[PDB]
């Protein structure tokens, strides 16, 4: 009944796990089926519960994107610099102006 | 590759020796052997058409 | 998921047997007292001692492909960015891994 | 290429199954349905029934199963509705394409010369809109989201369902009696076979002739079964099954759900009023419409609304 009850360990996997509650019950008398009772699904039934995406709720204003997962632009922190200068850069004096 | 069967006869998949416009059962019961197999598919639009 | 289900396996004043698959939540279960009835009148001619026996099991969806939701981990992020660089009028756009 | 596509239900026939309301009562249906799927997002479901489409006894047609003789009729006269009437695209196999509303039943009917015939599953369609707008109907302009709808063409994908042996589908318009006997007159180029009890234990297997039995005098002691080996049916519930690991292939279903472009409607533009370290927001939406706001803090104290009436949100 929740998120879960099929777990296939990839999407090619031809091996999953499933706990559905399903059970089987008698047929009515004079007709050929197979009734069962088994809870619903639980991956609709996260669908419909769904907390809002961590695009909408993230702290910091991040960006979050699916095909790398990755967060953007979360404005927290600050980067350190270290610049290892040659002396050829260094241009003297008279030739600028002053 | 990938060999299929109807008998000890590990025919190519592509290359079937009956088609269904041909015989009605023998196709359908070459196909029920076979189902376990990764070139299914080759064997079934091969087994279809001659 | 999708409850899959076997055409019931009927004998005429018999017994069937469980004969189990071990495919995922595979229910059996066999039922007698049985007077079932096709398009073309009734099915046995016993009144009773015949046998119906219900097979169901629990496979994926057809699309499941397309429509799928993926369970991850994650710990110990990387952080890498896209820095404009300009040192002594010269310019790089650079990935600097940071 | 579409004769490649459809030459895999070629080996199979359709059948009849247990419909729990008929146009009067419980029958056994030529139309019996199977199940509904409705997980597409603008309408479109997608029907698993006892008939076949795109085959003849030809291109927009349903062909089924009239009590063992396979009949037709064009795609045009049958119709399915929900709540309000649904529209039927295309059909391919045993599975249907229609675009639907929402409700908790789906019912298809046909109707021949005299006779009326009709199936209502209690099975629940529901409409699944796209984005943070929640329409019914979809809308004549706005912007494009991505989706995932059922797919129009029949192309072959890696999703199969399995096919079997057809049983001893059990008969009685065969079985006759004499002025003194018990007559089975099995049809032609079909083989029956027949189980009575009217001596110890008698069975046989007749081929083709009108083949009376002595020492049975009512004919309710004898069962007339038919057999065809060719043919495959679908592995339904609704049917019996043969005698022997009874399976003879798998064929591949049409119509999956496949990523797509859909249109999502636009809301009219909010009306926001600015002052010292605050916004007001004023908000006339024309259907249900979520606003989301976060900070972008440490705390982002997020706020999650469906707003379907003149609003005002500061």
């Amino acid at each position: 009944g929740a998120f879960g009850d099929i777990q296939s360990r990839t999407v090619s996997s031809s091996d999953l796990y499933a706990n559905t509650n399903l059970v089987l019950q008698r047929p009515k008398a004079g007709a050929i089926h197979v009734p069962y009772t088994q809870a619903p699904s639980g991956f609709e039934q996260w669908k419909k519960d769904k907390a809002p995406s961590l695009k909408f709720t993230a702290p910091f204003g991040c960006e979050i994107y699916t095909n790398p997962i990755r967060a953007e632009n979360c404005a927290v922190g600050s980067i350190p610099l270290a610049f290892d200068i040659p002396d050829a850069l260094f241009t003297r004096v008279s030739e600028t102006p002053t | 590759t990938t060999m299929c069967l109807l008998a000890n006869v590990t025919f190519p998949c592509a290359q079937p020796p009956i088609c269904y416009d041909r015989k009605p059962a023998e196709t359908l019961a070459m196909l029920s052997v076979n189902v376990d197999n990764p070139g299914y598919d080759e064997l079934l639009e091969a087994a279809v058409k001659c | 998921y999708k409850t899959g289900m076997d055409s019931p396996a009927i004998k005429c004043c018999g017994s069937q047997e469980c004969t189990p698959t071990y495919r995922p939540d595979e229910q059996c279960k066999v039922f007698t007292g049985v007077y079932p009835f096709m398009w073309g009148g009734a099915y046995c001619f016993c009144d009773t001692e015949n046998t119906q026996v219900s097979k169901a099991y629990v496979m994926k969806s057809d699309d499941c492909l397309a429509d799928h939701a993926e369970a991850y981990k994650a710990h110990t992020a990387s952080v890498q960015a896209f820095l404009n660089i300009t040192v002594g009028e010269h310019s790089i756009v650079t990935t600097v891994y940071v | 290429s579409t004769e490649e596509l459809f030459n895999e239900y070629k080996l199979t026939r359709p059948y009849m199954a247990r419909c729990i309301r008929c146009a009067v009562g419980s029958c056994h249906s030529p139309i019996a349905i199977e199940a509904v799927k409705s997980d597409g997002h603008d309408g479109y479901v997608r029907l698993q029934t006892s008939s076949q489409y795109g085959l003849d006894s030809k291109g927009r047609t349903m062909r089924y199963d009239m009590h063992g003789t396979i009949k037709e009729i064009p795609l045009h006269q049958v119709s399915l509705y929900t709540s309000r009437p649904c529209h039927i695209v295309d059909g391919h196999g045993y599975f249907l394409l229609a675009r639907c509303p929402a409700g908790d039943s789906i019912t298809m009917e046909f109707k021949k010369d005299s006779v009326r015939h009709s199936c209502s599953v209690p099975y629940e369609v529901k409409f699944n809109p796209v984005g943070r707008e929640l329409y019914t109907h979809p809308p004549e302009h706005g912007v494009e989201q991505a989706c995932q709808v059922y797919a129009h063409d029949a192309q072959n994908r890696g999703a199969y369902v399995e096919m079997h042996l057809p049983g001893s589908e059990v008969d009685s318009s065969l079985v006759s009696l004499s002025g003194s006997s018990v007559t089975v007159t099995p049809p032609d180029g079909t083989s029956a076979l027949v189980e009575c009890e009217c001596g110890g234990t008698k069975i046989s297997e007749t081929i083709n002739k009108t083949k009376q039995f002595s020492q049975c005098t009512k004919k309710e002691q004898c069962r007339a079964y038919r057999l065809q080996n060719d043919k495959w049916v679908y592995n339904s519930d609704k049917l019996p099954k043969a005698a022997g690991a009874t399976l003879k292939g798998k064929l591949h279903v049409p119509f999956l759900l496949a990523d797509g472009k859909c249109t999502v409607p636009l809301a009219p533009e909010p009306m926001i009023t600015f002052g010292f370290r605050s916004v007001s927001l004023k908000l006339h939406p024309k259907n249900p419409t979520y606003l989301i706001t976060r900070q972008l803090a440490d705390e982002p104290h997020y706020t999650h609304e469906l707003i379907s009436e003149p609003a005002v949100r500061n």
